[PDB]
């Protein structure tokens, strides 16, 4: 549903390139990531280690996202302020609230709120500044 | 041996691999040796050399590709080693440069390597006329180094990343 | 055997032990088969049962302390070991229960877990029932597992202040 | 001498159990510790778990200190939020760098701090330790 929905645009967009954690929050979408059109998928032992690999991936001339949850940002946290933000490597990062967009702000990433009835203009947000920063931009979730 | 020696020896095994160094004593070397636009060098983010490589490598499996751990910034990020050993990248080599004489000790690293699912590991101490190696990976390089300079080095890192994807992009699909 | 089977057959053996669970469902099936005061239970802060662990070893080096990690939590902080086999904590037991079928697989743990220098490291199937546990730590036991519940119904200063009290007695 | 002085000044306070990965910026303290008071010092890999023993050797009683580049601080950040502040478990980080992003962070997730002094910090080791005896809550200085 929602999740095929979401694929689709970035699959499309040239976005076939996904790490992150297994977890119960978005656990649909890895779903359909093993489910199967090419996807490389690349389970991850800890969101750090995700985000290096997709800054690779990136590296590798290849646009890639990666999956995650609020507890885990802190991890990413010193990378994406001493590595994508540094090199300007941009990462999609769909991130699954007070506290999260203060701490985002004072650290300076971009973040927007995906409304899930129109699932595309707040990705095509994300993706659009992605082109203007060549920087990691971050989309939220409940 | 010291760390100047094992990356020159690294560098003359792998001529044309695309190198990952980890931030510290170990890229300012690898730049001072022959800053090469296959180096990527790492300013910081230690931890993220080993997942950096092993993302370029899934994007490009038939290249050779050396990451440029020390023993800290391999035991911090211990983990990732998981990941390569189920991935299996075929031209992989990750290289441990190891100082110790205080500190966590590096034990075992070529056994371990072995356990999690690398094609090979082994372990020099000296400089050695040659070593053969299996040309397929993912294979660990245990290089046990006494510490003794060097011009800090001088490209900003997106300059860094545009010299290294250029080359990747260049010298395989084009 | 299920997790709740798993974690009864460990209390059997350290029935004086001082629980130090980790996150998610492991807590809770650890609280609804027999909460014990001792115990340990951890909301969030997923791979780091462990590293406390390891601080409560090396203030009490004598009190018998097991950490319950599953794969997931293990695979996170994995790290951790090399720090637990430098140390030696004499009476630190380390379980990882278990689920394969997705995921990054726990391969080879037992062995890992004496390269870096556990004392022991043992993988304990449902079938078995001896599984002879060598007298010394750190020591590890795999339960590979195949998978209700009540929500536990205690905020953290709860769990601490119930916790760190029959430890505070127990030297004394 | 300057480090010799604030580690000094720490045993007797009774904070004695210490944790951090060894690097070169804080290398003179860590030798400190290295050399030889009933000096506690556990290496750790990275600081998250470094965070995690010293939490342990806490409840254990004991009272401790965590020596951490800034670098480091995003990967305890979580476990600083969401373990120690909601279990109430107390930490002094001596968070040390080479700044301003730092302290917006550490305001961010309501960790109070202080930079320390030229010559005695004690000020801030013990404003520290009674803003942690009146919070439940781990407390940073900042190094230079």
């Amino acid at each position: 549903s929602t999740a095929e929905r979401m694929l689709s645009t970035l699959t499309e967009n040239n976005y076939t390139h996904f790490t992150g954690v297994p977890c119960s929050l978005l656990k649909g979408f890895f779903r359909l990531l093993e489910s199967k059109q090419n996807i490389t998928f690349i389970p991850s032992i800890r969101e750090d280690s995700a985000l290096g690999v997709a800054s690779g991936m990136y590296l590798g001339g290849r646009k890639c996202v990666m999956l995650m949850q609020n507890s885990g940002l802190g991890y990413c946290l010193n990378v994406l302020t001493s590595f994508n933000f540094i090199y300007d490597i941009p990462i999609l990062l769909l991130i699954s609230g007070e506290k999260l967009t203060d701490l985002l702000d004072s650290v300076d990433i971009p973040y927007k709120e995906l409304d899930y009835e129109n699932s595309e203009g707040t990705i095509l947000d994300a993706l659009f500044l992605i082109e203007k920063t060549n920087r990691p931009v971050a989309i939220l979730i409940k | 041996m010291n760390k100047h020696d094992a990356i020159q020896l690294i560098l003359g095994q792998f001529p044309s691999a695309y190198l990952v160094s980890t931030c510290g004593h170990i890229s300012r070397d690898l730049y001072n040796i022959n800053d090469r636009a296959r180096n990527f060098y790492m300013v910081g983010s230690m931890g993220m050399a080993a997942p950096v490589g092993l993302g370029l490598s899934t994007v490009y499996p038939d290249v050779p590709l050396v990451v440029l751990d020390g023993d800290g910034s391999f035991l911090m990020n211990m983990g990732i080693i998981t990941m390569i050993g189920h991935q299996k990248p075929k031209n992989f080599i990750h290289v441990v440069l190891d100082n110790g004489m205080r500190t966590v000790p590096l034990v075992n690293v070529t056994d371990i390597a072995l356990q999690v699912g690398y094609e090979y590991a082994i372990e020099i101490n000296s400089g050695q006329k040659s070593f053969d190696l299996p040309n397929e990976g993912p294979g660990l390089i245990h290089i046990k180094v006494e510490p003794r300079i060097g011009k800090r080095v001088h490209w900003t890192p997106q300059e860094i990343v545009q010299r290294f994807t250029n080359e990747l992009t260049l010298e395989n699909e084009v």
